[PDB]
């Protein structure tokens, strides 16, 4: 009954991976967090009444192609594809992450959620409809999050968990 | 240590060597085994996890296995760089603690003989001002890690005031040692000569210093 | 690459309490890992001390349970060790480590600190006397010459030695210390340099003895009558 969900948060540098993760765990906004730190975190939550154990891997940059690093990622059951809305290139890298995720799990069917972060900014360079379209071509939801105001943070993570249930219960 | 390993293992280069680790039902019988490699002067490094899986930089020739209450580490392509201490570890249900084996020092046999370099230093003028006198004999880069050091006041052997370390493995699998002779400034100034005499595999290197000389 | 560094007194007198701290860099103390203390008596094998999780939960080696306390300080991103009623049996190298990953188990010790020798004894700290080992017109080896520093009569270990404040790395050989019958240690550090630079280049050995909070920079100059 006490079930485990292993989530991986991926994305380009500065998109808010550490920001979104720490908001979910420690319930506050970290201003300037070390970009190199890659850690796992654990949190007990109640999603749709079910008490769940959340293990989240907040990835940090230097992507590697050692076998163990692949083994490290295969442990992930869901993947938050995170980009910033004021970063045109972080959105262009989304497919570069999705291809690598499918490669390590060897599957065309991997639970993922597309996340546009920093939705509190007045300046925006990535249109919402532009990301709606890309999400449909993958079959995954799209969440408009802001780690600074904690808007849609739980919504984005909880959705990834729900996208995991509809995979082991098929 | 709660687990049991042989204190030492030997192997000629190229051959396969085995290191055992004996436990009981509380620890190895019930739980995963992990192996660690420790080079001289450094912290241990994970070598095998979950009985038989390898981390990065751990080559093909390292393999582990677990049967019953017992575990084994196998090294096939034995290189000289494998000289190290190896430790097994496991969780013990009865003690509720992590337990280790006593460790195994692996020795790679058949390495070539090397004669020691020897440097002998007289007392510095500064130490003499402080009414002290130490002769320093430094001995490095020798294989079979066994030497004997004899000191000579002129021609007569001197044993009082001699302190000699045990040979210790350097970073290049060779050995180093040093020997110190403590004298009074009067003893130093009286004799015409002092000598450090190092014997290694039947061959001897003797360095000599005198009070009168001064570069 | 999480990094751990242990800091604490090098000498503790018996009945006293050993206190050590591990500063953690490149990783949060609040990650889902277990923070361990391990020790190793010199020349002997490893021995586990205890564990702590960031929530405050601990597991201690049963043989040490009554004397051990492990704490976490998230504000400083540190965890610490307290070992009371020390005896000579507690003389050892004490590593701090991180493991039991919860995301992907690699064992209890994925990452290690470097070490810091803790000596439990009844004798008192003594800082070293540093004397130059001047290269003589005898101790040369052609285009190459050996010079050094004699580090005498210190307690406890360790002493570390660098040359020219780290700019001089190649050719350095610091020898293991000798334990004299007086209970005091002595070592030598030597460096090989071109004998054509003995009049030009300055050579200074940097001797560090943390147990007595002493640093000595000793100029080693050519020998003169
Ligand atoms: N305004 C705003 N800034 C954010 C948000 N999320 C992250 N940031 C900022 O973006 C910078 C980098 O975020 P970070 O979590 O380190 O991204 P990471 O490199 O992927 O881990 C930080 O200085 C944050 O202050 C957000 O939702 N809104
Ligand atoms: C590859 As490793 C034992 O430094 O986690
Ligand atoms: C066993 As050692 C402690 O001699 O490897
Ligand atoms: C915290 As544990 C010793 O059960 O990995
Ligand atoms: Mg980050």
């Amino acid at each position: 009954g006490m079930t485990e969900y292993k989530l991986v948060v991926v994305g380009a540098c500065g998109v808010g991976k550490s920001a979104l993760t720490i908001q979910l765990i420690q319930n506050h906004f970290v201003d300037e967090y070390d970009p190199t730190i890659e850690d796992s975190y654990r949190k007990q939550v109640v999603i749709d009444g079910e008490t769940s154990l959340l293990d989240i891997l907040d990835t940090a940059g230097q992507e590697e192609y050692s076998a163990m690093r692949d083994q490290y990622m295969r442990t992930g059951e869901g993947f938050l594809l995170v980009f910033a809305i004021n970063n045109t290139k972080s959105f262009e890298d989304i497919h570069h992450y999705r291809e690598q995720i499918k490669r390590v799990k060897d599957s065309e069917d991997v639970p993922m959620v597309l996340v546009g972060n920093k939705s509190d900014l007045p300046s925006r360079t990535v249109d919402t409809k532009q990301a709606q379209d890309l999400a449909r071509s993958y079959g995954i939801p799209f969440i408009e999050t802001s780690a600074k105001t904690r808007q849609g943070v739980d919504d984005a993570f909880y959705t990834l968990v729900r996208e995991i249930r509809k995979h082991k219960e098929k | 240590s709660v687990l049991t390993q042989p204190p030492s293992a030997s192997g000629t280069p190229g051959q396969r060597v085995t290191i055992s680790c004996s436990g009981s039902s509380s620890n190895i019988g019930s739980n995963y085994v992990y192996w660690y490699q420790q080079l001289p002067g450094t912290a241990p490094k994970l070598l095998i996890y979950r009985n038989n899986q390898r981390p990065s930089g751990v080559p093909d020739r390292f393999s582990g296995s677990k049967s019953g209450t017992s575990a084994s580490l196998a090294i096939s392509g034995l290189r000289s760089e494998d000289e190290a201490d190896y430790y097994c570890a496991a969780w013990d249900e009865r003690l509720s603690g992590w337990v280790f084996g006593g460790g195994t020092k692996l020795t790679v046999l058949g390495q070539p003989k090397a004669a020691p370099s020897v440097t002998l230093f007289p007392p510095s003028s500064e130490e003499l001002q402080a009414n002290k006198a130490t002769l320093v004999c430094l001995i490095s880069d020798f294989y079979p890690g066994a030497v004997t050091v004899a000191w000579k006041a002129d021609s007569s052997p001197v044993k009082a005031g001699v302190e000699t370390t045990t040979p210790s493995k350097q970073s290049n699998n060779k050995y180093a040692a040093s020997s110190y002779l403590s004298l009074t400034p009067e003893q130093w100034k009286s004799h015409r000569s002092y000598s450090c005499q190092v014997t290694h595999e039947g061959s001897t290197v003797e360095k000599t210093v005198a009070p009168t000389e001064c570069s | 690459e999480v990094q751990l560094q242990e800091s604490g007194p090098g000498l503790v007198k018996p009945p006293g309490t050993l206190s050590l701290t591990c500063a953690v860099s490149g990783g949060s103390i609040s990650s889902s890992n277990w923070w361990s203390w391990v020790r190793q008596p010199p020349g002997k094998g490893l021995e586990w001390i205890g564990e702590i999780y960031h929530s405050g939960s601990t597991n201690y080696n049963p043989s040490l349970k009554s004397r051990v306390t492990i704490s976490v300080d998230k504000s400083k991103n540190q965890f610490s060790l307290k070992l009371s009623s020390v005896t000579a049996a507690d003389t050892a190298v004490y590593y701090c480590a991180r493991g039991s990953s919860s995301w992907y188990d690699l064992g209890p010790f994925d990452y290690w600190g470097q070490g810091t020798l803790v000596t439990v004894s009844s004798a008192s700290t003594k800082g070293p006397s540093v004397f130059p080992l001047a290269p003589s017109s005898k101790s040369t080896s052609g285009g190459t010459a050996a010079l050094g520093c004699l580090v005498k009569d210190y307690f406890p270990e360790p002493v570390t030695v660098s040359w020219n404040s780290g700019a001089l790395t190649s050719g350095v050989h610091t020898f293991p210390a000798v334990l004299q019958s007086s209970g005091l240690y002595s070592l030598s550090s030597v460096v090989t340099v071109p004998s054509s630079s003995l009049g030009t280049q300055t050579y200074i050995c940097n001797v560090n003895h943390k147990p007595s909070n002493t640093k000595v920079d000793k100029k080693v100059e050519p020998k003169s009558c």
